[PDB]
């Protein structure tokens, strides 16, 4: 139930996927998922599909049951800020807002989505609140300099020009958030509501 | 010694040779029916035996050699360093996708050293004077638009900037047209390149500075007087093979093959049979062997321990002006080579003015009159039994695939380094962290409705705030 | 243990909201997952509803999409490739695409339309059964306080509410409905009360909660009028998405064939940035 | 003097030239490809068959060329990962990595700088080792201690990243002193996989197509110049794409994958 | 180069239903026309097309509270 750090490391990446074809994350991530009950600690998200076990010390190569927690697509793909967007499904965006804790903008961004995707009413809003987080997505670009607003490139720029140390990195990642989008998260969000309202109303 | 040959006849005694004597070319002489092509890949085997590929360019028609020579280099291990350019297939039949891969791909044009001058000199062999004068020109032109032109070299787009009215547009229009939606331009080219296809066009007896329409029926007859052997030569190789030839990362280039000690096998459809473009064929493999042994070749490097030899089987139909002499630059290389025709005074009817030098400047000749042969030494003459490796057939003859990786591009490199050249200015300075404090009339309001709930529940709280928000507005 | 997926959790209490009625605390969890209850069928209508919203969503983004691509088409390329000449083989069988697309665009904002139409109606009678349940469900509360006030076994009033209602969550009288299952209801509501034989309260209990039967018995009659017409709203929707992709794929497919004009990669990566949903959302 | 054959003259030859020393006892001809210690290297449509890359490129998404039907194309999300995973370990020191790569960076330590009888010495006594039993490496340990703080070594290992990719670079410095061929490396074949095929690339141009995540990440960071601790494949899943579109698929096979 | 008016109208027609088409109509017209000379002609033109965005937004998306309950008008 810790918080969510965008941490650019550079060989994480690399052991995560390297360990998610293995049969002991497998057998590990069936076993969490029975002990925490499909719920993301970082955002409280309850679903069956599309749910992924990360660490909280950084070792990929250690898993034991405790260290091993259980988060969202949004709040595990926070943790490799290096390769978001590149890495097939999954995208983000980096945005500047202080009123948010990461772990509160996945949430709202939950709502957002369930309020956009699946409509009752809602749409308007969502959309509203979603415009002026991509403004401040644009807001990002002019301080940190053009073509950087993708986390992707600013993991690359980041991890390439040699910082490791979490006093520079949490003076360079303050007042940062990283917002999920939504036109590549178009898949999992329509196959959570699906499946929702196929579970539901039957 | 260091190489086996064969065993003598009349006593019963083996008769090696040396690295020295090796690197001196050698020769055999014997009819399509004395047995020379197993003896070849005897030779080749020898060759193998201590580490080097050999090169084997065939042309008598065989295609049971690759089934012989896979089974001698899966025999030895090392079944990764083979290559095969098949140029005994069909005619254009492979287009789009293929059912099986049939070849390794061959593109002499990509790699290039600006010694491709060279090499389309010997593929050709004042109108001769004046062609190769137009052909370099033309080869200096085509290598620096390949060097940073969207541009890609081949057989085909200098097949295409044969003609005229295109090289026109290059010198006159100062504009560069290609088969595809562009327009480059000549403006930011520097002088020296375009100088000398001006120069070219100078010389010509009919020339109009003003239009094209009365120079070409000038001068088209001299146009084709001078160009039609290269464009026969050209279309030939650009249009009956076109996946060997068309493609842009060649798997083998002879600078690597000779300068790693990899094996290349190419076969050639037939030499005694419609020659006009068979032996352009082979003449091409030999030429590119030839140009960037002598001339692409680039503190000091050292000899080769082990010999290395171009296993020539019909070096009469096909040919290039002094393949017999090695520069200073390849003798670190352990080169060599085995060159082999049907019979001499037929190797007299085969090349003219040059079977006199390949005679002069190969040392070993093995005559093989019809128990395999006898060797010509310079000193005394033997009585000897070729050496003889039957090698076991393989099961499946699978050809190795490769990729096509690139650099990646120019247009996104130079992006790279510049943000990462700006990113490291703001990491230094020490005032990196944003403060500027930018407001909307949203942002504020969405965290006014997160703030204000109580409920623990992330995602409650976050519903609550979406319905405070709508009914706030 | 049973749970229920937050993105139907959020759809469904955000919907139990607009209908007024938001008296269950953790019922609402007990009651919307068991299929034998009535709150899911007071949701069945409008779910359906918004899963048709999702397909109509796609169908939407592909004509959009369409429309865009013939925008581009229609700025530059009409008048350049003169007749009789390379374009008029191809720029006909266009204005033939340009045709069905508009025709295809008016039937897609008719369908627009009938949806609209179909949830306001929904949402309308389905609010107005919400709040004659809720002012009968208050009066059979004082109803059966002043039955329950006189009874040998003394109980609250708050109580035998919550038993009232697992008692009509536990089994339904909205299908199902006859003379034994409501006698079940009964006895389910006597065995999660502690014990009440009532020969005379038994009759009582069905004079008094024959309005909470008459509520649910013209609540099922309307549910299946709405499901007559949303299941042909919903293949309406599907067969009008296929359609749309075929008309995408013609045109793409004509536009690939034009000698002097061709789509630039970039603005059609912006405009087919939205286009990377899943096409069998639809059963 | 007798009369020889294929196994008389490499049993003989064996020691003359010692990178023939593992492959004369076995027999490889009587054996079959893509099994054993000694396998042929895979097509990228086996690649992408037996990694499970493969989809059929639904319309709209992926434009197909008109001249090209019943093919298949490549998942880049897995591409992309397993393109990653096919680069090797970090590279933070010579003194720890593998033992079959401490005893081909001194060979090339030793031929960098010009002392090319002891690398051939290490080569030969290494190759004996090999073929008696198990290979021990300590007898290239005199030599790396000696050129690990050289110029052109510092800084041929200082503009790279990755191991593989730092082994290949030294391998590209030290065949510019004469010739270093790959057939010397027939130890390192049942040792090692990816490294003999990084060793065995290089040079080329066209890399095979179990190393294309080390071969495209040395290109991105020679034409660069640079150090680079980001993977840089995003140019080799294309190349896939690219030869992954040439094998015609038979119908059977066609309508078996899914999207 | 400037279309026709012919086919502006058919571009008007192409696009009559959905709203993002016609902002995609005049976003890109406003594109290709600052790329253009960008005539006061062309700015009627751009006028003409913002009045027909104009009004493609306000006859097209009305929402009137169609989930609580409020039918159309
Ligand atoms: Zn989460």
């Amino acid at each position: 139930r810790c918080e969510l750090k965008l941490i650019a490391s550079p060989g994480s990446w690399r052991l995560y996927s390297a360990r998610k074809i293995d049969e002991r994350f497998k057998s590990y991530e069936q076993k969490i998922f029975q002990r925490d009950r499909y719920t993301c600690q970082f955002c409280g998200f309850q679903a069956r599909l599309y749910q992924d076990i990360v660490n909280l010390d950084g070792d990929y190569t250690n898993n034991r049951l405790s260290n091993l927690v259980t988060a969202c697509c949004f709040c595990a793909q926070c943790f490799f800020v290096e390769s978001v967007g590149v890495g097939g499904y999954g995208g983000g965006t980096l945005i500047y807002l202080p009123e948010l804790t990461q772990a509160e903008l996945n949430s709202l961004c939950h709502v957002l989505f369930c309020a956009i995707t699946n409509d009752t009413g809602y749409k308007s809003s969502a959309q509203n609140i979603y415009r002026s987080f991509k403004f401040r997505s644009q807001i990002v670009e002019e301080k940190f300099g053009e073509g950087t607003s993708d986390p992707a490139i600013f993991g690359q720029l980041m991890i390439d020009s040699g910082v490791n140390s979490e006093e520079i990195r949490e003076k360079l990642f303050k007042n940062i958030r990283l917002l999920p989008s939504r036109a590549k998260f178009r898949k999992q969000i329509e196959k959570w509501a699906a499946s929702a309202l196929e579970e539901i109303a039957d | 010694g260091i190489t086996f040959f064969g065993n003598d006849r009349k006593t019963g005694e083996e008769l090696w040779f040396a690295n020295d004597d090796m690197r001196t070319h050698a020769l055999i002489f014997g009819s399509t029916g004395s047995g020379k092509t197993e003896t070849l890949v005897s030779l080749s085997y020898n060759a193998l035996v201590q580490g080097s590929g050999f090169i084997y360019v065939d042309g008598k028609g065989d295609n049971s050699l690759y089934a012989k020579v896979f089974s001698m280099v899966r025999s030895m291990g090392r079944e990764d360093d083979l290559l095969l350019i098949n140029f005994m297939t069909g005619a254009r039949d492979i287009v789009g996708p293929q059912e099986k891969r049939l070849s390794n791909t061959l593109n002499p044009f990509c790699q290039g050293s600006s010694s491709m001058l060279t090499q389309l000199v010997v593929s050709l062999m004042m109108w001769k004077g004046r062609a190769i004068a137009f052909v370099e020109a033309l080869m200096r032109l085509l290598v620096y638009m390949r060097d940073e032109g969207a541009i890609l070299l081949d057989a085909n787009t200098i097949r295409n900037y044969f003609d005229l009215q295109r090289l026109e547009s290059i010198v006159i229009d100062k504009v560069f047209p290609r088969d595809d939606q562009e327009s480059v331009n000549i403006e930011t080219i520097p002088k020296l390149v375009t100088d000398p296809l001006r120069n070219y066009l100078n010389t010509l007896p009919g020339y109009n500075k003003e239009k094209k329409g009365k120079q070409v029926s000038q001068v088209l007859e001299q146009h084709g007087f001078i160009t039609m052997q290269l464009v026969r030569s050209f279309s030939s190789l650009a249009d009956t093979y076109g996946h060997i030839i068309r493609t842009n990362l060649a798997e083998v280039d002879f600078k690597d093959v000779v300068l790693n000690r990899r094996i290349l096998v190419v076969l050639l459809p037939a030499l005694e049979k419609s020659p006009d473009e068979l032996s352009n064929l082979g003449k091409i493999i030999v030429s590119s062997l030839k140009a960037m042994m002598a001339a692409g070749l680039g503190r000091k490097p050292t000899n080769a321990p082990t010999p290395y030899m171009c296993i020539l089987d019909e070096y009469g139909y096909y040919a290039v002006q002094g393949f017999a002499v090695v520069p200073a630059q390849a003798r670190s290389l352990g080169f060599s080579a085995i060159f082999a025709g049907q019979d001499l005074p037929a190797f007299q009817k085969a090349s003219k003015e040059e079977a006199a030098s390949i005679g002069a400047n190969t040392n070993i000749k093995i005559c093989m009159k019809l128990g395999e042969a006898h060797i010509f030494f310079k000193s005394k003459i033997v009585r000897a039994r070729m050496f003889y490796a039957n090698p076991k057939p393989v099961k499946q003859l699978k050809i190795n695939q490769f990729l096509k990786v690139e650099p990646p591009p120019d247009d996104y490199l130079m992006k790279l380094q510049k943000q990462l050249a700006s990113f490291q200015s703001i990491l230094e300075s020490g005032d990196l962290s944003i403060n500027k404090a930018v407001e909307n009339e949203e942002i504020t309001l969405i965290s006014k409705a997160l703030k204000e709930s109580t409920i623990v529940e992330p995602i409650e709280r976050g519903v609550a705030a979406l319905i405070a928000f709508h009914g706030q507005n | 243990s049973q749970w229920l997926s937050t993105y139907g959790t959020i759809t469904a209490e955000r919907i139990l909201g607009r209908y007024n009625i938001s008296l269950p605390q953790d019922e609402i969890l007990e009651a919307i997952n068991i299929p034998s209850s009535f709150y899911r069928h007071l949701l069945q209508i409008p779910l359906k509803n918004v899963l048709n919203g999702i397909v109509i969503q796609q169908a939407s983004d592909y004509h959009v999409y369409a429309q865009k691509l013939l925008i581009d088409y229609l700025l530059s390329g009409e008048s350049s490739k003169e007749p009789d000449s390379q374009g008029a083989g191809t720029r006909e069988s266009l204005e033939d695409e340009r045709q069905r697309l508009v025709q295809l665009g008016d039937e897609f904002h008719k369908l627009e339309l009938e949806q609209d139409n179909l949830i306001a109606s929904s949402q309308a009678s389905l609010m107005k059964i919400s709040i004659d349940w809720n002012t009968k469900l208050e009066t059979t509360l004082s109803k059966l306080n002043s039955l329950y006030k006189n009874t040998n076994s003394k109980i609250k009033k708050n109580a035998i509410r919550k038993a009232l209602i697992k008692a009509f969550i536990h089994c339904d009288l909205v299908k199902d409905q006859s003379q034994k299952n409501k006698y079940q209801l009964i006895d389910k509501l006597n065995q999660t009360l502690a014990v009440s034989v009532g020969a005379e309260l038994k009759e009582s209990i069905l004079t008094n909660l024959s309005e909470l039967f008459q509520i649910l018995e013209a609540l099922n009659t309307k549910l299946d009028e709405f499901t007559d017409r949303t299941n042909h709203l919903s293949q309406q929707a599907k067969s009008f998405r296929t359609q749309f992709y075929e008309v995408i794929l013609r045109i793409i497919e004509l536009i690939k064939l034009l000698p002097e004009y061709k789509i630039d990669p970039a603005q059609d990566a912006i405009n087919r940035e939205p286009l990377y949903f899943d096409r069998t959302i639809g059963e | 003097r007798k009369t020889y054959d294929m196994k008389s003259l490499r049993a003989q030859e064996q020691f003359n030239w010692p990178a023939i020393m593992p492959i004369v006892k076995e027999d490889l001809v009587s054996q079959d490809v893509n099994k054993g210690p000694w396998a042929m290297a895979l097509t990228p449509m086996e690649f992408a068959r037996k990694y499970n890359l493969l989809r059929k490129d639904d319309a709209l998404l992926d434009n197909p060329v008109p001249g090209e039907e019943m093919t298949a194309g490549i998942r880049r999300g897995d591409a992309k990962r397993v393109f990653t995973m096919q680069l090797g370990p970090y590279w933070d020191g010579f003194e720890r990595c593998s033992p079959q790569a401490y005893a081909l960076s001194a060979v090339f330590m030793a031929r960098m700088n010009r002392d090319r009888d002891a690398a051939n010495n290490i080569l030969k006594v290494l190759d004996k080792t090999f073929v008696d039993g198990k290979p021990d490496f300590s007898v290239a340990r005199p030599v790396m201690k000696k050129y690990q703080n050289s110029e052109l070594v510092q800084e041929v290992v200082a503009k790279h990243a990755y191991v593989l990719t730092v082994i290949a670079s030294l391998l590209e410095a030290a065949r510019e002193d004469g010739v270093v061929p790959s057939s010397e490396f027939l130890w390192l074949k049942p040792v090692d996989r990816r490294l003999w095929y990084m060793l065995n690339c290089v040079g080329r141009q066209t890399p095979y197509s179990e190393v294309a995540g080390p071969f495209a990440h040395w290109k991105a960071e020679k034409e660069m110049g640079r150090r680079s601790l980001v993977p840089m494949i995003d140019e080799a899943i294309r190349a896939l794409e690219i030869a992954v579109k040439e094998v015609r698929l038979t119908p059977r096979q066609m309508e078996e994958l899914e999207p | 180069t400037l279309p026709t008016r012919d086919a502006l109208l058919k571009a008007m027609q192409v696009g009559e239903t959905s709203i993002e088409a016609a902002e995609y109509m005049a976003t890109r017209f406003e594109q290709i026309l600052t790329k253009a000379k960008l005539l006061p002609e062309c700015n009627d033109m751009l006028e003409k097309i913002k009045e027909y965005a104009q009004f493609v937004k306000f006859k097209l998306l009305s929402s009137a509270q169609v989930w609580s309950g409020q039918e159309r008008p």
